[PDB]
Parts: structure tokens; sequence; C-alpha cells
């Protein structure tokens, strides 16, 4: 946490304090597809010639 | 129009070669399906010829040497040189169709269906020459005159080998015509039938003719139905 402190306001000694950071963030642990039941398949050769 | 028509049949001995055809019209063998299902009545099958051109590895561990044929795509046709025809091959073949993936007819599947095919050609490799067919014309009798019905025909007796096709007034008499197929004899003779059932009335009156074919002796036979006249 010190790091980003220290390279935040672009100097090695920072005066005694408390500075704003970043948020803590949470990477997704699953990428789920919900879709419908369908199986049917769309006549396109009908569509076309 | 869009049919498979079988060509190209003729006599084959033990010793030589003959070029059979598949004939495709309306649709072009260029980018089309041909299989050829081999069938022999009774039994299973088996599909062999493997000709999908372009000429790499694809061959069946059955027929190796044997089974040589080209294709020619511009002219809508496939040409069969069937070389070494074994004497053990009595099978009327028929080309066929398929269905592979990529047409609409599948965006999500396999394929596989045969769908349309031929008629198929009668080609025998006997070691024996060609025999004639003989044509009896079975008269109808007492009982098939007052029976309303009167039953008549020619019987094709004793020709080696197949095959003997039956027509009747050349095409003008369809109506009752019942084709009998031929008997194995003994002595490997065959002996097929072919009753029409008609009116007893037009018996005499109506000129019955029974065109008796045999394409590998090249015999074709007009034979006259009569009635028992002493």
């Amino acid at each position: 946490p010190l790091s980003e402190t220290k390279c935040t306001l672009k100097s090695f000694t920072v005066e005694k304090g408390i500075y704003q950071t970043s948020n803590f963030r949470v990477q997704p642990t699953e990428s789920i597809v919900r879709f419908p039941n369908i199986t049917n398949l769309c006549p396109f050769g009908e569509v076309f010639n | 129009e869009v049919q498979l028509v079988e060509s190209g049949g003729g006599l084959v001995q033990p010793g030589g070669s003959l070029r059979l055809s598949c004939a495709a019209s309306g649709f072009t063998v260029s980018s089309n399906y041909m299989s050829w299902v081999r069938q022999a009545p009774g039994k299973g099958l088996e599909w062999v010829s493997a000709i999908y051109s372009g000429d790499s590895t694809y061959y069946a561990d059955s027929v190796k040497g044997r089974f040589t044929i080209s294709r020619h795509n511009p002219k809508n046709t496939l040409y069969l040189q069937m070389n070494s025809l074994r004497a053990e091959d009595t099978a009327v073949y028929y080309c066929a169709r398929l269905v592979g993936a990529l047409t609409n007819i599948v965006v999500s599947g396999d394929g596989g269906a045969f769908d349309i095919w031929g008629q198929g050609t009668m080609v025998t490799v006997s070691s024996a020459s060609t025999k004639g067919p003989s044509v009896f014309p079975l008269a109808p009798s007492s009982k098939s005159t007052s029976g309303g019905t009167a039953a008549l025909g020619c019987l094709v007796k004793d020709y080696f080998p197949e095959p003997v096709t039956v027509s009747w007034n050349s095409g003008a008499l369809t109506s009752g015509v019942h084709t009998f197929p031929a008997v194995l004899q003994s002595s490997g003779l065959y002996s097929l039938s072919s009753v029409v059932t008609v009116p007893s009335s037009s018996l005499g009156t109506q000129t019955y003719i029974c065109n008796v074919n045999h394409k590998p002796s090249n015999t074709k036979v007009d034979k006259r139905v009569e009635p028992k006249s002493c």
C-alpha cells in the first residue's frame, strides 16, 4: 500500500497524513451463459435463393 | 429430370472387363452425391466403391487392387471400369445420395441421408456362355374363361444366365400385370412367370403380346398368347 501512496504525489518522502487510494475490486470467479432451451434452426436457404 | 440412371450393361466372362456407368440427370456429378451400394437379396449388404475424386489415400481393406474407377465431372456421368470381376459378385448395385452438413439442410447436425437412388443394371459374370430364353405361351383354360377373369401369360424357361424382362402389349397393358420371379433350378437354369388377369370376353378379340428381353444374349421375343384353339 505504501508504494502507491509514494508514487501518487510524485515524491519520495511524504509528510505525515492520510491520502486517497484506489478501491477494492473483485475479479469474477465465473462467467456463466444463460439462454433458453432452443433447438430449432432458422431456415435461411429458403431466405436466400 | 433429376434421376440416377445405370447404363453400360453387358456379358462378362472370367478374364474380361466391362465399363459400367451411373449417369446423373438434372444435377451435375461435379458437386453431387454417388454411393455404390451392392445388394444381394436376402442377406446383408456392403458399400464398397471408394471414389471421391482428388486422388488421395482413402480405400477399404477388402477390394485392394480389384475395383478401379475414374472420374468425369462435366459430362454428368461416371464410368466404372470394374476390372478383375469375380464370379462370386452376383449382385445388382445402386448409385445413391447422402447428406453432409454445409447447406441449409444442416446448420447444426451430422448428416448422412441416402435419399435418391438408381434403378440398377443386370450384369452377370458367368464362366459359361449366355443362352437365349425359351418363351412358352401359357394359354387360358376353360376354368379361366368361365371364371370371369382369364389368366394367361408366357413362361420363360431354361435361360442361363439372367436376366429376362417381360412386358405386356408394348406397354399397352398395365392393369393386372404381376411378374413371378425366376426359379433356381438344380442345374442352374432359370424360369420366371408373368400373369395378367384379363377380362374373359377379351380372349381372342384382344391380342396379348408378351415382350421377353434378354440383354446379355441380345434376344427379344414378341410371343403371342393365344387361347386353346384345337
